[PDB]
């Protein structure tokens, strides 16, 4: 019964929905601005709208077309929305037009021009939790029913694993082993499958599965001077597994301060902040500190 | 509007008090005189 | 790998790439009203007046004054209720800050002419100046009316130092005195009272400047100038 | 623009490490400050400066 | 000398002014005793 | 620095009353 | 419907939603597990009782004439509709 | 240092020089202190 | 316990002292890793164990008891030979980059440590920390 | 690499370090004018955390309570 | 006032070469986050 | 313990 008008109710919300695809940057003084309400920056900057002087400018006139504006905008924010198609798409008068354009625009709220690519991300305080945007519900799609009937339903969920991931609108999904990286054998050119053997005293060649069974290397090397490693396992997110940290180790070693080199060394899979973080906080010491004091 | 403690590999440590009962990996081929 | 490897993507300019000039983001945070975004612009606004005042010359720059007196006619509102325990609250230390700090940097600019000749015609400020000068006086003489609590004698402190700055710049301006002028009542009993340094100097520098075009036989300032003033 | 303005790269502000809230320190590293940047600017402009010790 | 010499320990202090004339009786000697001293320094001074 | 915690609990309450 | 002035859909605006409805927040289930969980919800307090401009009749236009039960549901409709209006 | 792009009616020539003028006086100011 | 458990007198410690603030007059407290002696014993433990990790040998692999489901035929490859010596190097290699990261956390505690007044709410909004900021602007 | 061993002294961090709490603000400066010279401004406080009297009462407490 | 300048006293405990040889301060396990938090800017900034 | 003894007596004696 209400089982399938709710499961058809968020299919319905669900198909309708505007799903976002490029991030929106506001500057951080624009920060008062809700798209459901009025501030008193807006009133006192438009007191025409709302002085109740004319029939034409009424305060659901201007609340409409700024808001399809801001939609419009935000729905493309990488092309520019020049006056002139809203002003074919509206239908107030030109100078009214003209100065909810203006004054979205002052504040950064439309057309707002950066290059993304130069700042850097931080966390805000508030962070780290679920976050529900609950949004009235649309009609046209409420059932037909011809007792209560509350709905609070979830239509899509979204998971980060840091801020930037939140900037950047890249979801654990894809992010997931989005590529892979390719090693070679150092004697062979073929490629090596599923496991290299990292020479601990080269500390670049690694070896094919074979070469390192039939003693290929050099006449200078023992079998104990390589190690087996891994190539195509990736650990989930905060789990740093033995191998990583030995490349790890190993990365901060060769190259000292270059963490870029140091980040790739380890695998790519990881951002320079988490082995940063993860060279950080080492409990290296802890155990001789805690027994002599 | 708990304290992850570094890895006690005992394992790989050895014996401190008797070292004629680490594996015998461990050991060291030179107390039974069997060096050379 | 990027969308931004397009062609139409290789004539950027660079005024745009970091997204607003400073000088427009002060300007607008200042204006939003947001307590965060007021503190971050008043602290550049004042690392600005201190290290490179002709970049926000009142001249220059209109429309700027009129923020930083909506900053601080409030500071005068609350200098009338600081004779009692009356910053309860962190709202109004927040907002007591910020009138300091406007005062701060009214008076780092007024050490400039054209800044200083944007300033003498207001009757805001010179309201305010005035405001601050008759609580300083009613501290000095020791009134009944207005009794300071201690527990906010360090704000007071800072305070009055700023306004005296200020006075002594627009001291030049106001040249010639009339005979029952508070400027020179008030500055008169403060010197009498101070054991300031500091205070004494602008004080003497103040009167000095307030008698440049003044006549003998014409009845002016000179007059309130008893002789125990003149003895000190 | 009734008023034409300019990009204008702005002016270098002292900013120290450790600000230590005194004049000492503060007045040490600000002269050091002030003469290097009086000497970049000096090799950036077609002119000279007087009283540079 | 053409300067007061900084030093470390307090070389004066205010009065308070706040207290009660009623309850306070001899706030008015002490600071006729003050002025007096005041003008024997002057005196000397001179 | 355990007795001014009972002093700042007292106060409140006591800012709570009216009559007191 | 593509339009061509701005290059961008047209839905009928019933599809859509209005508003916005606040927010909500809670807590991940173990410390340090700094993740968002980003995720829109819909509410729909009696979604048996349709919605009508009654929150905008002025009180002094329907009273003094009317019956007790009729005011009553007159009251109960307008408290329905402005508490639908909150989260 | 840290240079904060903006915008003014002056040109780059007259803002370097204001700014020399200001910085010399500034320094003949703190030799002045000591 | 009945009378006033206080007993305020003039010595300026025992007050501070009986109403809580005591270590609040000091520049910093006292801490154990401060004396060399302790030092000289962390290094000696530090130096013991590294020179334990050295007298390994390098054929150092572990037989892990789950290598029965992987039917091993004298010509395969464990893939697990490599745990104990993974776990040997790693405690090692991490024992000898002790003053690397000694010297990351330091620039990181420097760094945001000078940053203190300007970072941190409550000591940006105490009236004393703004006092002292308006005061070195004073042009 | 160029790192050194990790028993060579130095060893410790924060031998050198100061926090922001304790960098010594401004206060009054007490000036001294002769000992006759009673009519002279004994202070000086422009930009000082502080006012005079509650910096007297701290050396009052801390310093003229010592013995 | 005296909740603010009893949060005042309690900005600098964390600073005693005990919290900063030990890895209790750097774990991420600490609700307050206010110290790892800054890395990425500082990395950025290139100081770090 | 005796510390809210103490407290809410004293605080008993101020209010009566
Ligand atoms: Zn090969």
């Amino acid at each position: 019964n209400y089982e399938q008008e709710a499961q058809k109710l968020e299919e319905k919300a669900l198909r309708f929905l505007a799903k976002q695809t490029h991030p929106v940057i506001i500057p951080s003084f624009a920060s008062w601005f809700d798209i459901s309400k009025i501030h008193e920056i807006e009133k006192r900057s438009n007191p025409d709208f709302f002085n109740d002087s004319s029939r034409f400018k009424t305060p659901k006139a201007y609340k409409d077309t700024r808001n399809f504006i801001i939609n419009t905008y935000r729905l493309s924010p990488y092309e520019y929305l020049t006056i002139t198609a809203v002003r074919r798409n509206v239908a107030m008068d030109v100078a009214s037009i003209v100065k909810i354009h203006a004054f979205l625009e002052k504040w950064g709220l439309i057309n707002y021009q950066i290059d993304p690519r130069t700042k850097p991300s931080l966390i805000g305080p508030s962070f780290t939790g679920h976050f529900q945007v609950v949004l009235d519900t649309p009609q046209g799609l409420k059932p037909f029913l011809p007792k209560e009937f509350p709905v609070n339903l979830t239509i899509k969920k979204n998971v980060y694993d840091s801020a930037q991931d939140f900037n950047a609108l890249q979801d654990e999904s894809r992010n997931s082993r989005q590529i892979h990286k390719v090693y070679i054998c150092h004697t062979c050119g073929n490629e090596s499958i599923n496991v290299r053997y990292h020479n601990l005293r080269a500390r670049d060649t690694n070896l094919c599965s074979r070469c390192f069974q039939e003693g290929h290397f050099g006449a200078n090397f023992q079998s104990s001077d390589f190690i087996r490693l891994e190539n195509n396992g990736n650990s989930v997110k905060k789990n740093w597994s033995d191998q990583e940290m030995l490349l790890l180790l190993e990365g901060i070693e060769m190259y000292e301060d270059q963490w870029e080199k140091i980040a790739d060394h380890v695998g790519g899979h990881k951002r320079v902040e988490d082995c940063i973080e993860k060279f950080l906080s080492l409990p290296i010491e802890d155990n001789y500190i805690r027994e002599v004091v | 509007n708990v304290k992850k403690e570094f890895p006690v590999n005992l394992t790989i440590k050895k014996n401190v008090y008797d070292s004629a009962q680490d594996f015998n990996a461990l050991q060291d081929e030179s107390r039974n005189s069997r060096q050379i | 790998y990027s969308l931004a490897n397009f062609n139409v993507f290789q004539s950027l300019p660079k005024e745009t790439a970091r997204g607003v000039d400073d000088l427009t983001r002060m300007e607008m945070a200042l204006l939003s009203g947001i307590p965060e975004e007021i503190k971050w612009s008043l602290k550049k606004y004042l690392t600005y007046s201190n290290k490179a005042p002709y970049m926000i010359s009142l001249r220059t720059l209109p429309d700027l004054l009129p923020l930083f007196k909506t900053f601080i006619l409030p500071l005068e509102r609350i200098v009338e209720g600081l004779n009692k325990s009356s910053i309860c609250d962190s709202k109004a230390m927040d907002s007591l800050q910020m009138g300091l700090n406007a005062l701060l940097i009214l008076r780092n600019l007024a050490q400039d002419t054209d800044s200083v000749q944007i300033l003498v015609k207001d009757r805001e400020i010179k309201s305010f100046i005035l405001f601050i000068l008759k609580k300083f006086q009613c501290v000095a003489t020791g009134d009944n009316k207005w009794q300071l609590y201690e527990g906010n004698a360090t704000f007071f402190n800072e305070l009055t130092h700023y306004t005296l700055d200020l006075m002594e710049a627009i001291s030049s301006y106001i040249a010639p005195a009339m005979k029952d002028d508070h400027y020179f009542q008030t500055l008169v009993s403060i010197l009498n009272y101070t054991k300031d340094r500091y205070m004494v100097i602008s004080i003497l520098r103040s009167l000095s400047r307030l008698l440049v075009r003044s006549k003998a036989n014409e009845e002016s300032a000179a007059d309130n100038l008893d002789h125990k003033t003149l003895s000190l | 623009s009734s008023t034409p303005l300019n990009w204008v790269q702005g002016p270098a502000i002292f900013h120290m490490l450790t600000s230590p809230y005194t004049q000492d320190e503060i007045i040490n590293h600000e002269m050091n400050f002030l003469k290097g940047r009086l000497l970049e600017l000096q090799e950036i402009t077609g002119k000279k400066i007087t009283g540079v010790n | 000398q053409t300067n007061p010499v900084p030093v470390t320990y307090p070389t004066d202090a205010y009065i308070p002014t706040y207290l009660p004339d009623d309850k306070v009786s001899n706030l008015a000697d002490l600071k006729k005793l003050i002025e007096m001293d005041s003008r024997l320094d002057l005196y000397l001074t001179r | 620095s355990k007795l001014m915690e009972c002093v700042n609990d007292a106060v409140q309450t006591l800012l709570q009353g009216d009559d007191k | 419907l593509r339009d061509a002035y701005t290059n961008i859909l047209h839905i009928p605006e019933s599809t859509q939603s209005t508003t916005v409805l606040g927010w909500r927040r809670s807590k991940n289930d173990s410390p340090s597990d700094t993740s968002i969980v980003y995720e829109t919800v819909i509410h729909d307090n009696d979604l048996n009782k349709p919605k009508t401009g009654l929150s905008e009749i002025p009180k002094e236009i329907y009273e003094d004439v009317v019956d007790e039960d009729v005011l009553r549901a007159i009251t109960e409709q307008q408290n329905f509709e402005k508490c639908n209006e909150y989260i | 240092a840290v240079f904060d792009l903006m915008t003014s009616p002056f040109t780059q020539e007259e803002v370097l020089i204001k700014e020399i003028d200001f910085l010399k006086n500034k320094l003949l100011d703190l030799q002045s202190l000591q | 316990s009945e009378k006033k458990p206080i007993k305020i007198s003039a010595d300026f410690n025992a007050k501070a002292k009986s109403l809580g603030l005591e270590s609040k007059f000091s520049n910093a407290t006292k801490t154990a890793l401060g004396d060399p002696d302790t030092e000289i014993r962390i290094s000696a433990r530090i130096s013991n164990r590294i020179n334990e990790l050295e007298r390994l040998p390098a054929n150092l692999g572990t037989y892990s008891l789950d290598d029965c489901l992987e039917f091993i035929t004298k010509d395969d490859l464990s893939s697990r030979m490599d745990t104990f010596k993974i776990k040997a190097l790693v405690e090692l290699k991490s024992l000898k980059l002790l003053t690397k990261q000694k010297s990351i956390r330091q620039k990181l505690i420097n760094n945001v440590a000078s940053q203190a007044h300007h970072n941190i709410p409550y000591l940006r909004d105490s009236p004393f920390t703004a006092a002292a900021q308006r005061s070195v602007q004073i042009r | 690499s160029n790192i050194p061993d990790p028993t060579l002294p130095p060893t410790e961090m924060m031998t050198r370090f100061l926090h922001p709490n304790w960098y010594a603000l401004p206060t009054t400066v007490w000036l001294k004018y002769g000992n006759y010279n009673s009519w002279a401004p004994s202070f000086n406080e422009n930009g000082t955390v502080v006012d005079s009297t509650t910096r007297g009462l701290i050396w009052l407490e801390r310093i003229g309570y010592m013995d | 006032s005296s909740k603010q300048n009893e949060l005042v006293l309690q900005g600098d405990q964390y600073f005693n070469e005990d919290a900063a040889r030990t890895s209790d301060i750097y774990s991420n396990n600490n609700n307050d986050r206010s110290l790892m938090g800054n890395i990425s800017l500082l990395y950025s900034q290139g100081r770090l």
